[PDB]
Parts: C-alpha cells; structure tokens; sequence
C-alpha cells in the first residue's frame, strides 16, 4: 500500500542506501502511488500475504519513498527518492547492490518509464569495498608523473592489424612523447591477433619507447574474456611481462569479473584501465535506464584506476560525476546531477579518460575543463597526423604542455586558447602540421 | 485447516496427486501417447522410489530406472493392447509397482512416466 | 549512404547478423543511419590491412510500419571480429559504441543470427532441457517452483523450514530470491547448509527428487565458484546465478564448473527491464536469452505481447527455428544441437493460471509461485499441494484432448470438489 | 593543553572513540595528561601532509568521583589510522605506545567506541547466538559444559570415556582445557579421535545434539589450521582458541576458517587477568570481550561487580548498546546486525548456583561445570544429569512467573524429591 | 581375482545405436543387458563426448545401470566407460571421474588416442585400481595388406 512504502515524513539514516528515480507513472497512476510502487517492487513487495511474514519484522527491511516530486524533464515525470536499509546489501559486491536495487522494479506494470539517476553510498557499505587498486595519487607516484593531464592514443584500426603491426603502431606513439597506448575495447584475442601474441609485441613497444625517452610507459593490455580464467590467465602474463597496466570492459564482462581483476591488480601492482563499453545502452535515455554517474560510482566501488568517461566536444553532467568519480567529498548539486552529497571515506580516485573526435584545438578546453587529474585520449588525433605516429604525439605533448604552462602563468584557457595553440605551433613545425589540417 | 499427511501418499511424479486413475481414465491417457506417436513401455519395481545408495554427487540417484518389462510398444494402435500387458504384469508381480512411459524417436528421449499401479 | 551501406551484399553462413531498430535525428536519412550503425559498431594504419574485411554492413533497411521514423537496420559482422566462447566479447562487438551515436537518436537491437560456426565453440547449457528431465525423472507436466519470502528477514533456518514445508506438499523446487546472496542475518553457507537439510527430508518423505536454486552470485568471481563448491559437496542437484548482474564472464565460469560437476544452473534475468523495456531503445530480452543459452544455464526466468514472449520460448528451446516477424523472430536461428533451456515463468501466478500456463508454455517449463504458495491458508506444504494438484488437473484435461483455453475454468473447479487444498485456494484467488 | 586537548570536538560517526582511565604523575594537570594521552597514542617530513588529520583529540575530560588523581580522558582517533578487518593494528595503534609515557603513572583503557563504518570490515563470529541455536537445535535455557578434569594426567582415551559419560548425562558440551593443546602422554590427534567417538555414542544414545570444545590452539598458525582441519573431517560441531595467548592475528585466521567450514568457535579467555584486574591500569575486560566479537567467536568465558559483568554481557550478545556508565558502558555501541557471541560462565559453580546463573545470564549463556560434574560422588552421567535436572528445574520455575532470586533454593530443594542425582549432588554441595 | 570371476570367457556388449540415444536411455540399455547375464557392456570406440550424449552424463547413468545390476544379480558387473578425448587433460578428466564413480573399468582407443596418451592413461589406472578396455580402432588401416603396414601382433606387443 501507500502507507507502508510511501513514508514522506522518514528520516534517512547514515546507513541507508538512497535512490533518486526518475519515474514516468501510468496514466492515472498518482504520483505517491508511483513512489510506493518504486519501493515496493524493489524490496518487500508482494501481491499477496504470506504467514512468513509473522516470523519477522519486516519495516527493517522495506525500502520506503521519502520523497517524490515533478520534474521539468518531459512528460509527467517526477523524481522519487528511496532509502534502503543497510542490512539488504551484500558487503563488497556491486552485483549485489545493483540485484538489489535496478533488479525487478524497472519491469513494473504501473511504471512507464523509469531511470536510476543517483545512489548515496553510505561509509558503511564502501568500506566494504577495495575500490581503485591503487588510484589517481598512488598511479602519479609510480608512473613519476606530475601537473599535467596524461596522454593517451587508442590504436587503429580498431581489429585487422598483426599483432606485430599492433606493436608497431604502440612503439611510434608512445616514443613521441604520449603516456599510453590503448587495446581497442573489442581487442581480446582473435583470429586476426591472439592475445598472448599481442602482449608479447606491446611489450616490446612499451620497453624500447621507454628506453628511448626516458619516461614511463605503459600500453592498457586487454584483460577481458569470456571466462573468469581466461581473464586472470592475460593479467598474469601481464605481471610476469613486467608492465604497468592492464585494461577490462567492465560492463560487458560485468561486475563479479571485474571485482576479481581489481583484487588480483590490488595483489601484483598493476594498474587498471577500464572501458565502459555498452554504457550507452542504458544510459543514453532521459525517461529509462541508469545514469552514467551510478555505472561510474560502481566502477569505483568494484575497482578501477582509469574509467573511460566521454567528450566535451553535457557538461556540467560530466563535471558532476568527474567529481563522484575523483572527489573525497561531493556535495548534493542537482544542476550537475548530484542528488546527494557523498562522502568516500578516504576511497581513492579514478583518473577520467576523455575521449571522442578531440584533437589539438581542444586542448584548452579539456585542460582547463578536466585539469591536471585526467587522461586525454586522442584516436584520428595522433593516428591522422600528417608525419606519423610520433609527430603527431608529439603534437599533443607540444600543446598539452603549452596549455599547462600558459594556465599555471594564470592565463585564461576558455577565451585565449586559441592564441595558446598557435603561439606554440610557432617553435613545433609537429605542431604546426597537425593545425594545418585540422 | 487440514495438514499435509506425513505418510502414506509417496509419489511417482506425474499424475500421482490425481485420485486413483480408472481404466477408462488410464485408456485416455495412453491414447494420448498414440495420438502423440509416442511409443508406450511398460516398467516395474518392488522398490517404489529414489535412494542414494552408492554415490551423493550432484545429479546421482539410484531408484530412477526401474525394470522394463518386454519392450516399448512398436507401431501400437490399441490403447487397450497397453492394458493387457499391465494386467499381466499385475499377475506375473502382485506385489509390484508398474508405471507407464513413453518414448519419442524424434526428439530421442523418453517424455512420458505415470503410475497405472500400487500393490 | 557509404562504404557501410551494402543494400545487395549477400550474408555468409559465418556471418553474425544483427537488427537493429534504429530511430535516426532529424535530417538524418535511414540509409544514412543505417550505415552509421554498421561504422560506428565496427570500423596511415588503415593501409596495412583490408578494412573490407572488417567492417560491419547494414546490407537491407526497411520500415517500421506503424511507426513513424523508426527503422529495422541489418548489420553484418565477419566472424573474424568475435573471440571464441565470449558473449562478453560478442556484446561488447556489436552494443559496445553505437547505441551513443549522436546521429541515432534512439537504438534498439532487436534480434541476433548466431551463426553455427560461432555457437560451436560455446559449451552452452550445462544439461540443457532433456538432460535435466532424464536427471531428474520428471516427465510429462510444467515443473513447480516457490520463491522463499520473505526475501529477507528470516534465519537460515526458519528460510529452509519454509522450503521444506513447500516441497514436501509437491513443488520440485524452491528458489533463493535473486536479492538472496549472503547479507546480515542469513549468511550463504548457514542457508545452504539448513536448505539441504528440507531438500532432503521432503524428498524422503514424498520419494520424488527435490531442488533448491542455491544462488552462488556473489561479489567476486572466488566467492561465487566456492559457494558451488559447497553446493558440490553437499550433492544437491541445482543452484543459481544472476547472469546479467554478475556478468557474462562469470556467468560462464559458473557454467563450465557445473558441467564439470553435474550442477543444474537456474538463471535469473535481474535487471533485464533496464535494458529490454522500452520500445525505441536498448536491446530486447530475445537477444539476451540468446547470449544466456550461450553463455550456458539450465533454466532462464522468461516473465508471464504473448507472440512475443512465444517467440523467445522457442528460441531458447528449439534447435532450429524459422524467421517470423509476427513473433519478432527476425532470423532464422540454427542451434545445431546446443541443448535448449527450460524457461521459467513468474509473476504473480497462483491456481486460476494454470490452465492458461500449461496451454501457453507446455510441459518444457518452470511454473513459480511464490505468493501462490506461501500465501495459501492453510500454509506451504497444503499450497504446494494445491498448485500440484491444479497442474495435474489441468495436464490430465489436456492429455485427454480437452481445450484448456475455454474449459480450465471448468477443470479448476471439478479438482476442487475432491482436493480440499485446492477448494481452499481457489476461495482466497478468484478467476 | 595542547593542539591535542580539543574539549569542543565534535566526534565524528566514524571516529573510534577510547575511554582511558588516566592518573597522571604529581604535578601533571589533567588537562595536560589528557592531551597527552592523545598525543602518545597518535602523533620538516609533517610539511608534506595534514598532521590534524591524523591526531588523535582528546576531546573530553571528567574526574572519577571517589578516587582522587583519576579521570576519564575521552580521545577521539580518525577512521584512517586504522587497517580495515584488524583488531591487532587497532590495538597497536591505541594501546601500542601510550601506556609506558612518563607523565602518565598509570592508565587503563576502559571502553571503546567501534563505530559501524569500521565494525563492517570484520567478519565478525563465525556463526553467533541465533545460528549457533539453529545450527544444534537447542531453545529456552542456557546451555551446559564441562572442562575435563584432569587437566592433564589422563590418556587420551580416559580422557575421551570421561567425555562420554558426561555428554550422556545431559551436558551439551565437554571442554579441552585452555592448557590442552597437544603435549606428551596426550597428543592432540589422538585426543580428537577419542573425543569424536565420545561425540557421537553419547549423541547416538540421548537424540540430543553434544559436541566437545576441541583446542586448536597451537605454537603457530599451520599446527592450528590442521587441527581444525582433521576436526573438520571428524564432522564434529566445535572447536575452541585461547585468542589473547594465541593471538589475534591467529584468531581471526581460524575465525575464516570456521566460517568457511561450519565450525562452531569456543574462545577462552586465558591471561585476560594480566591486563584486566587492577582498576588503575590495563585494559578492561569490555575492551578485550569488543575485540573478541570483531575478530571472531561463538562462545567467549565471562567469568561468574555484577553490573560491570551485566555490562559488557550486553555489548558481546546485542545489536545496540545505550551508553550507561552505572554498567561501565562508557559509549553508546551500535554492532550493525554483526552477531552476538554467547558468555562462558565458570568458577566453581555447582547445582545451587543455577537460579542465580539462570536468572542473571538468561537462555543465551554457556554454563560450565567442571568440578560440577566431575565431583559428583556418583559419576560424570549422574553429575550431567543432576546439572541439567537444576537448570530445566530453574527455567521451568522461571517460566511459570516464579522469582528465583528468592525461591531459587526453594526450586532446588523440590527438585531434589524426584531427581535422586540432584538430590546427592545437593548433599555434597551446600547453599 | 578383483571381479571374482573364474572358468568361463567373459561377456560384454557394445551398446546400439552408437550414437542417436540419450545418456539416460543409454544406461537403460546398459542395466538391461547387465541384468540378464553380462559381466560388461561397452561404449561403442566413437562414444567419447558429443552433442546430445555429454560424456559425464553418460558416465553418472551408466553408474546406477552397473550397480543396479550389480545389486540385481549379485554378481561384480562393469562398463567400459570410454575416456578416448582430444587432450590428455580431458582424456584423465573422464578416468578422474569414473574413480569417483567407484566403477572398475575404463576404456581407450589406443591407436587413435595414440601411445604418449595411452601410457599416460596406463599409468592412471595402476595408481587408481581401474581396470582399462583397449580398443584398436584404425589398426586395419594399418595391418590389413599382407604387402605393406605393421601386422596386428606388432600393435598387440606394443600394447
């Protein structure tokens, strides 16, 4: 009923879990009708009484909707709030929390539409959870790297290439003057490259550019597979092989996976990049789905160093959940997507990766949009230079770095961007040809 | 309210939570096995259910095959044909429970099981 | 139109085909976003290979008709792209990037042709339909099944009291809640321990062979492999994952150790309605019963729009089935022998469906009743009976030739007169 | 006063809070002992990060009323300080250093504030008071023990027969004493294998479930593994851990492996008196009883002045714990669900001491008769059966809404004139 | 000694259809034939693991066939469960299982499975008590003209 699961007086506890739902009620179906229903069918709700109910007490383990209110967005849609009791959840399993919570409510007959926009970890279910093997700070410490935002390339074509050509490819980025090189999200093992193949040449590539510039270099090493054995099996050789970091889909390969890679990167030192590969499929629609932000708040739960977390090129959203994804402590900001104020207790960051259609003349942007604490990833934007894999590396290290420099001197990168990029093509002819064509 | 006896009702999988089946009722099911091409056979046992006698891993049980007696019922036509042979069955072991199965050669299994009688 | 738009390309046997219902942006015309579909979901370096070779076709485009502005692309993908034995690597292939495409401003994979090729190097089902009847020694009649609820709440003990109250009265199984992992108050093993206890005094009791779906989904890929392992040991004949939840890799890790260990694997869809309700966009249930069938279960929850739902059934069952829009079968689908799984229906289902479950989904199937047991007055062990003894009623009026579509109601009320557990219940539900 | 007497902090949910006892040396204010109590217990390199991050704050001070150069010094420790799941770096970050400070003559950390956040990474008991009921069948009295006397002397055999005649009598358990590990004349294997076929005759003879506390404590943590092991193989219910001279770091250890393996765990409180006797200086037995419960126990031994054993019997069984310093529950003690661990009562207890244990302890207690037993002139069946005749006699009489804090003797005495085994155990043993 | 069997040739029977059956059916056919006088029956030389008859399977259906029999009669009945696999892990796998089982023999094509397999196999069943039916399976491709190969008693002694 209403009473039972619509309780708009309830205070939440410091142990609950909170939603925020966007919910798109049936016609007819009010809006505190709605609520209980959100509540109901995502904890204690039964169409029918049964005697085991006398053998406990049950308001301990109801969620109840303690709020709901109108949206702005489209068509009778209102945002519900709902507190779960902390007692409901598995500790240190993502699978669990979501079972819980996204498992059986979304299929509900009297909901037209619903959208999990928001969750409020509480200190007592994250501390629980390993989260980032190591994090952003622990990952500049042992990459000795420092003020700026890292660089990467995803390499292409995305498959057809040997994995020797693969290698090659790495080598050429990496040595002009990139941070990494990065496994295509469908780069596994397959017919046209296996994977043993592919790590044995990118670690070749990762070593001879280290060796020839001095810095450390990595190439995110795709771990992902159909089996849990399979995948522990790539970041084993990874491990013997020595190199830095490794990669998972976390989303298709899902979250029991992925919170096994971060345990076993965790135990052997190797750092996690990860992909959100088929995010879109369910964050994409306003009115049905889940939000990036709480893909991206499991992600640090389950583990991960970098998360892949999309362009610039909405993003104030993405700002918000930057912060979730970086921060110690959020505050509740709506008009970024924050629906509550979450507090990490000391949980380390994950290093955004951005990435899509970005080239040189976005380097402002992105630097001043992200700053130091991000990885740029550049796909056309390096492969495209007109010389090469490594001038065009070079490319994006000549103008990162003259954003850095021009933004520490207290320069404004939002309105002299511009003048920032072609002040410095003036000393890079690598620079310079890459603002030639784009 | 009623309880649920404890004993004296042990099952034998479909159709033995119906009453006792007549021999007008026992006939319209095997017709359902010719009318299904199904081929019926004829199985007893003087132990009526499943044990764990020899092994406990997943999926072992003793007492699920039973004795088959003659063969299945090749190209039969008559319903009635089925209740001979359970009649004679009856007589060659009284003391005996005798369920009726079937077989289907084109999904390749058996597909049918159902009492037809309790000594 | 482009190198990605092939109106005339003919499919090969190995291909991997996909349809998409695609609902461009305005100014966005359906050949153009259909071969964005095929680039964006698969393709100096460019010239050290053949791209031909590995991009993605949209090789027709058609209407949706009743729809305005929604089209069905057909993307063709070589073989050459999907790493063996992986739905992970299948799915992150062909929904990893597109669904984001600023020109599609919605995407919907409807449907997928796995390949022979592909299925077979797919261990699949761990038993698979017929295996698990021959297992079993059930035969002939929809198999009965009872969620425990409350979900949580209850000790290990008084959960596994209520299962074996419920199998006793003539379920086959019982069903840890998919939220039931191991939380505060009923920790995994306690369950596991007290609910082996009620499988095996009922099946003492009644003489016919009893389950648990033991969920094993668990936080890590370790936590979920040493719950089977105990499940293992204490020799029951089932246990449970939540594949989508817990992932496509550890779904099929789980899958092989049952193979290698005899364990019936139950699985249930948690979460699908994130992905699978809307119309317009995500990826509809059929091609995530596929991917499951691959990835490997025993049985798949399939819900309780009938086409539909049909449609699937036949796709998770079958060996072959033939293309049937009608029932949004967009392609005609050979399993070569993969073993099929039982769908399990659920939902809200008490005695009075019985006679349009058995009709709907045959005998191939699991029938769930949760409510429809424990809210029984007279308590588990009387509503399973009375669940039990509708079923049969109803198989008994089928085998017979009778019309279960406009006789059931007929056929519930005649087992009332001589089954006081069901005249019980079918006072408290109504038709 | 210092940047470390903070008397307006505002603790913090996650902060573990401490209770310290201080006597600060002739001349040291206590506010400057305080401060340092803080100071001890926490903290051109302090540049390079936020020391007020990592302080621990002594945040309140307060005088003992009637002992005079006393006080209580509340301080307040950041959750970051401590290793999540480890009562041995919790220890070792608040009592590893602050106790040997010159200024402070002597002090006793009386209570400790473990809030939720980090009471949730530890495992906590293996199993607790609700499951350990469930698991052996046992409601609605305190169950009863025996510690085989002698200690050591006796052959494993003898040993094992004494432990038979006990069970048989109507204890639930006999017990290793906390010295009986493994040593000449009685090696341990040998002692697990007699005590099992005591186990299961004296079971197999009653219907009642028995089990024997068998000691795992061992000289390191592999010889303490396979001792859980072969009791493991063996089926038995229970084994048992000295934790404070084995060690935490050890006790958690077999804590997991109970938990993996169904074991019930014992834990004896050996050496506790070392730290827990004076009022001055230690740590009170609360603070050792808290740690036992995070590490990991089913049964810890709570000795047999009553307000303070009250107490900390409450913070080791309930899930929240109001602050009462009448009790010596210095902070309000939220466990979050983590199970409670069952109290030990021993020390020279016999039959007349059963309406005062029953009424004090209640149901969820151990009540442990070695000499008990043991000293009865007719036997160890005899002494089980007099033991158990008291105690139903007492709950009875409690049910039925008697007093038995003023008719406890009367209870005993009309016990005696149908029991004669309690009526000879009464003889030897006066009220 | 081990079947306690003495003064008669034994008896076995390679169940048919091949392939085509059930695992369940397949038992069945087994505890019929057991039950009515034979010391063995066989899996057929091509009956290792395949669509519709998954070797483990076959293997637990095929136990309740041998030991309800075996309680039937009262005599030590047996079947050669085929452990021919593609790897010597999934070949010690099968053998791994049918000691669980407690059955007491086990099967191999030696020719085909090839020699590092089969004394590999050899050396399992010594260490495990497991009796092991060979069968010759391609020999006649190599020892059926008189002109040109390796004659049968060659392959025998090598077996």
């Amino acid at each position: 009923y209403k009473l039972t699961y619509y309780t708009p007086e309830y205070e939440t506890k410091d142990t609950d879990i909170l939603a925020a739902f966007r919910v798109t009620p049936q016609p007819g179906v009010p809006p505190e009708e709605a609520g209980a229903a959100v509540a109901a069918e995502s904890s204690t709700g039964t169409w029918t009484t049964v005697w085991t109910d006398g053998l406990t007490s049950l308001d301990r383990y109801k969620g109840r909707c303690y709020h709901i209110e109108p949206v702005v967005g489209e068509d009778n849609q209102y945002i519900a709030y709902v507190a779960y009791p902390l007692d409901l959840f598995e500790e240190g399993s993502v699978t669990n929390m979501f079972t819980s919570i996204v498992g059986n409510v979304f299929g509900f007959k009297a909901l037209r539409a619903l959208r999990l926009e928001d969750l409020r970890i509480p200190p007592t279910y994250s501390k629980t959870f390993q989260g980032p093997p190591h994090g952003i700070q622990v990952e500049r410490d042992k990459l000795n790297k420092y003020g700026r935002p890292l660089l990467g390339c995803t390499i292409k074509p995305k498959l057809g290439l040997s994995a020797k050509n693969y290698g090659r490819a790495c080598y050429e980025c990496l040595r002009g003057g990139l941070d990494f090189t990065k496994d295509d999200e469908n780069v596994n093992s397959q017919p046209f490259m296996r994977w043993r193949d592919r790590f044995v040449f990118c670690a070749e590539a990762i070593y001879k550019s280290q060796a020839e510039t001095g810095e450390i270099k990595g190439h995110y090493l795709n771990a992902t597979a159909g089996t849990c054995e399979e995948m522990i099996k790539r970041a084993v050789f990874a491990r013997e092989l020595g190199v830095p970091i490794v990669m998972h889909d976390y989303l298709t390969g899902g979250f029991t996976a992925n919170t096994s890679l971060a345990h076993y990167c965790r135990d052997n030192g190797l750092l996690l990049h990860i992909h959100r590969a088929m995010h879109a499929v369910i964050d994409r629609q306003k009115n049905h789905g889940m939000h990036f932000r709480v893909l991206a708040k499991a992600l640090r739960m389950s583990g991960g160093d970098h998360i892949h977390a999309g362009t610039v090129v909405e993003r104030e959203m993405t700002l918000g959940f930057v912060d979730l994804l970086r921060d110690d402590f959020i505050e509740k900001d709506r008009a970024r997507g924050i629906f509550f104020t979450q507090d990490w207790v000391s949980m380390p960051g994950v290093i955004p990766v951005a990435s899509g259609g970005i080239h040189v003349w976005h380097m402002p942007a992105l630097t001043e949009i992200f700053g130091d604490d991000s990885v740029l990833q550049f796909g056309g934007g390096t492969l495209g230079h007109p010389w090469g894999n490594a001038p065009g590396a070079a490319a994006n290290r000549v103008a990162l770095e003259a954003c850095v420099q021009a933004r520490n001197e207290g320069r404004d990168l939002a309105r002299e961007g511009n003048e920032i990029i072609r002040s410095a093509c003036k000393w890079s002819p690598e620079l310079a040809a890459a603002c030639e064509i784009w | 309210m009623q309880v649920w006896p404890i004993e004296g009702i042990k099952k034998f999988e479909t159709l033995s939570y119906l009453p006792p089946l007549t021999v007008e009722d026992l006939l319209k099911q095997i017709e359902y096995l010719l009318r299904s091409k199904w081929v019926p056979c004829l199985e007893f046992s003087k132990v009526g259910f499943v044990y764990r006698e020899n092994h406990r891993s997943p999926g072992y049980y003793d007492g699920r095959y039973w004795t088959m007696w003659k063969l299945p019922m090749f190209g039969c036509t008559d319903a009635t044909q089925v209740l001979k042979e359970l009649e004679e069955a009856k007589k060659a072991y009284p003391d005996a429970f005798v369920r009726i199965i079937g077989f289907d050669n084109v999904r390749q299994v058996q597909l049918i099981s159902f009492i037809a009688y309790k000594p």
